[PDB]
DNA sequence: CGGGCTTCGGCCAGAGGTCGAGGGTAATAAGAGAATTTATACCTTTATCGTCCCATAG
RNA sequence: AUACCCUCGA
DNA sequence: CTATGGGACGATAAAGGTATAAATTCTCTATAATGGGAGCTGCTCTGGCCGAAGCCCG
């Protein structure tokens, strides 16, 4: 449960600590190949991944471990509703 | 759901007219749910077909 | 009955055309509130619509008979809550 | 402010040194910081609350947010790439200008 | 009941439903009677094209 | 089929619908070209889910292999204990830690190397190999008796 | 006679019923060619983990 | 399956 | 006479090399060209906000 919903100034420090990136392409999808290009509006490194439980190259496509982030995948594998967040 | 309104003279105050469709469709997992207890349908789609 | 709902906030479209539901605006709810019927209301506002495991969790119910009515919390308020964050004003709870 | 705020004895002057101490005492109080109010960062919605609906045929529907949203970090590449190579003043403001 | 029997006020809609057949990526969509997975009474009400 | 049924209806019950199809999904599918609705799949899936633990109700060790071999969370954990506490009835802790380990290696869940099972348990490789091979075999047969058993009754409620 | 001090006039913000229903419309032109990075593809080298023979402790 | 415009009903 | 730890074994997956074609961004062209343009005009009130102009005044 929760009450008292706050208020107040974001600050630069707090405003990086909501942040699971930092944007800095702006485009958002390649015409060729429609994937999200890194550091863009949809980039999988900072919003999440595309499809739920799954990475950006498929190198771990299990269902398994839900909050690892592989080597050659930054992207970390994880449900697909954690774009909203 | 919607639909428009006709006066029924031969209601009771308590009570009102509704569709056969409209109420199939608004109360669709009540049924599902009494046909499942009832034995009469035995799989989701068996339901959906009758 | 149930349908697919809005992308960004998970409630049901509207229209004969992409199903979709008819509208409890904020004089239908003043007509509630009005009334004692909070249940209804809460339930309606919260499990009919706007809830992703409300809507669920209350149609298991309705298909083994029993009437529970896990709340939840809408998602609309979630969308709320990072919209006033992009707009770069912090939001909390005292928990 | 505070100590000022009896010494004038006009209406409007005392009105709006009330309002100047809300102000200050809300601040002091409320834990926020003035500085705050000029964001050196700024935030981005998530995906799918600013999302690109793609139309039927292949076309792609973008939101008034992504659009927003690329015009600043546009704005923002042009400030750091024309910095970097120390543009003259009049067009460095200029480009401030556009992003703020 | 007569007004329905004698038909008065029965009236006539015509609707239209359309279907094209876009550019897709990996191929064009063709207008094929071969639907995949078709049942054989909706292929009877079909024609061959 | 009865495995692919067993299979749906445990993740259906497992994960909810989700919050909504994801919009960068659709908008990558959409731009790169059932008959039962979503909460109707779910309850199909419950429904599935119950009629197969009431029609092996009578065999409580199949009826763990099905849920260890299918389903998770709560029923994948009792599974997991239905099966520790029939294929090793007298394992100490150390022992009842290494054979849970390695049941869950089996169903692909963490740790993933008998290596890793021997760090944390301290046993030797010779025995969990062993111990491996003669649960696989032994869940095999339990997993074919049950699908076998469960494979009339499926066709029979379609 | 400057000066607080009240008052008034010009300027801008915000807000204006709900729920339907249907229909329609939504957005373009440098080539060359050099260069740099990146995903790919084959291959070798080391470790890893599945695997079983063997001596032994009870 | 997003926004405007038009038309219509209470 | 038997179950178990110990050690030998080996088939393969990952790691690194290591070029290699794709691909995708980057840099040039030399008559001259040296302040844009749609922007509504037919709300209505209320409310607040500054800013100026009289109004006491000692």
């Amino acid at each position: 449960e929760f009450d008292a919903i706050r208020i107040g100034l974001a600050s630069p420090e707090m405003i990086r600590s909501w942040s699971f990136g930092e944007v800095k392409k702006p485009e958002t999808i390649n015409y060729r190949t429609f994937k999200p290009e890194r550091d863009g509006l949809f980039c999988a490194k900072i919003f999440g991944p595309v499809k739920d439980y799954e990475c950006l190259c498929g190198k771990y496509k299990r269902l398994k471990h839900r909050g690892v982030i592989c080597e050659k995948c930054g992207v970390e594998v994880a449900l697909a509703k954690v774009r909203r967040e | 759901g919607r639909s428009v309104i006709t006066v029924g003279p031969t209601l009771r105050l308590h009570q009102c007219g509704l569709p056969k469709k409209m109420a199939l469709e608004l109360f669709k997992p009540f049924i599902f749910g009494k046909l499942e207890g009832r034995g009469m349908a035995t799989t989701i789609k068996a339901a959906k077909k009758m | 009955s149930t349908g697919s709902y809005s992308l960004v906030t998970q409630q049901p479209l509207g229209g004969k055309a992409q199903f979709g539901g008819q509208r409890f605006g904020e004089m239908e709810v003043w007509a509630l509130e009005a009334y004692g019927a909070a249940y209804t209301l809460q339930e309606m506002l919260t499990v009919k619509s706007d809830d992703v495991n409300g809507r669920t969790k209350m149609y298991k119910n309705i298909v083994d008979g029993d009437h529970r009515m896990e709340a939840g919390m809408p998602e609309s308020f979630n969308v709320l809550i990072k919209e006033i964050r992009s707009l770069g004003i912090d939001i909390e709870l005292e928990t | 402010l505070r100590e000022e705020i009896p010494q004038t004895n006009s209406e409007t002057k005392i009105k709006k040194l009330s309002k100047r101490l809300k102000l200050m005492e809300a601040f002091q109080g409320s834990g926020n910081k003035p500085e705050w109010m000029v964001l050196t960062v700024l935030p981005v919605l998530p995906p799918d609350l600013r999302p690109l609906v793609p139309l039927d045929g292949g076309r792609f529907a973008t939101s008034d947010l992504n659009d927003l949203y690329r015009r600043v970090i546009n704005r923002n590449n042009r400030l750091k790439r024309l910095l970097d190579l120390a543009a003259p003043d009049i067009i460095v403001r200029n480009e401030k200008r556009m992003l703020q | 009941e007569r007004v329905v029997q004698e038909d008065r006020f029965t009236t006539i809609h015509i609707q239209e439903l359309t279907c094209v057949a876009r550019d897709t990526k990996l191929g064009p969509e063709e207008i094929t009677a071969d639907i995949p997975n078709v049942g054989e009474a909706a292929l009877n009400k079909l024609d061959e094209a | 089929s009865t495995e692919q049924a067993l299979a749906v209806a445990y993740w259906m019950f497992e994960q909810q619908p989700g919050p909504r199809s994801s919009t960068a999904m659709v908008i990558d599918s959409l731009r790169e070209r059932s008959g039962l609705s979503p909460h109707e799949w779910q309850a199909q899936a419950v429904m599935t889910v119950r009629f197969a633990q009431r029609q092996l109700a009578a065999h409580p060790l199949e009826l763990a292999v099905v849920r260890a071999e299918f389903a998770r969370g709560r029923d994948f954990v009792l599974g997991l204990a239905a099966l520790r506490d029939w294929l090793k009835p007298a394992a100490g802790p150390i022992e009842q830690r290494a054979a849970l380990a390695l049941l869950m290696r089996m169903f692909r869940r963490p740790p993933s190397s008998i290596r890793e099972i021997e760090r944390l348990s301290g046993l030797s490789k010779s025995t969990l190999h062993r111990w491996d091979k003669e649960w696989r075999e032994r869940v095999a047969a339990l997993l074919r008796q049950a699908l076998l058993r469960l494979e009339e009754p499926m066709a029979q409620v379609g």
